[PDB]
């Protein structure tokens, strides 16, 4: 899939 | 460039940390040459005229890069104003306390002058949480094979003898693991004074992370004029690390 999210 | 009148429903962007780590190692498994290219790749739809700092850990040692042209220079991380759309931040190259992501070992049996006898293990090293995938480990075979057989317990494997290699193929593997794979190749007779130079092993792999140990900190978007914040941005981060040359001799 895409990415994860920013932290 | 980027016009003033930029209004989006979802300020969302996406960052993406793309890899590319080169290795040579020896049969014994000494690193001969390793370094890793780099680029930073932004995708984003944020309104406005954005302020943006870009923040990583620099900890590791990058060892040069390139930027684009709308960066203020001056840790010092990156300050800029960037394009609609999608454009190339900054583009790195590293040569120290690089992850590798698997350990290539090989081991060939000669037998008579009519079978040789091949085992080649992969040894994954990263987080076993992770998965690497689209995985290819490329064995060459000399000109005078007549034939080839394989087992391999992971993946597929076919000789293909246009290109004088055995390609064996594996979907996906976790961190810390092993996958084996095993030859004899049936030879015919040549001229025996030459002997056999034993081109290296070449793998191909992709790593949901950078073999760099690079990391992205922060990206701080300041919107002075329009009523948002840093806080209120969609942000998105992932590494692709590829193998580019990665060859073990042997």
């Amino acid at each position: 899939d895409g990415y994860m999210p920013m932290s | 460039w980027r016009r003033e009148g930029i209004k989006y429903r979802r300020n969302e962007l996406f960052l993406d940390v793309l890899e590319s780590v080169n290795l040579l190692m020896s049969p014994q498994g000494q690193v001969l040459s390793a370094h890793v290219s780099g680029r930073v790749v932004m995708k984003s739809y944020l309104s406005g005229m954005p302020e943006c700092k870009f923040g990583m850990n620099d900890s590791i040692a990058i060892d040069d890069c390139t930027f684009h042209q709308c960066v203020r220079l001056s840790e010092r991380s990156i300050s800029f104003i960037p394009p609609d759309g999608e454009f190339e931040l900054m583009r790195y190259r590293t040569t120290k306390d690089i992850i590798l992501p698997f350990r290539v070992i090989p081991l060939v049996r000669e037998v008579g002058r009519t079978k040789l006898e091949v085992k080649v293990v992969i040894k994954s090293n990263f987080k076993p949480s992770l998965l690497a995938q689209k995985i290819e480990v490329r064995i060459p075979t000399p000109l005078n094979t007549s034939g080839v057989q394989v087992i391999c317990m992971k993946g597929k494997a076919k000789y293909k003898a246009s290109e004088n290699a055995i390609v064996w193929k594996i979907k996906r593997m976790a961190g810390m693991k092993e996958s084996q794979i095993s030859a004899e190749i049936e030879l015919l007779p040549t001229n025996d004074k030459k002997k056999w130079a034993r081109p290296p092993i070449s793998m191909n792999f992709e790593v949901p992370f950078a073999p760099s140990g690079l990391k992205v900190r922060y990206l701080k978007v300041f919107e002075p004029k329009l009523n948002y914040s840093d806080h209120d941005v969609i942000k998105w981060v992932r590494y692709i690390g590829r193998s580019g040359i990665y060859e073990t001799r042997c």
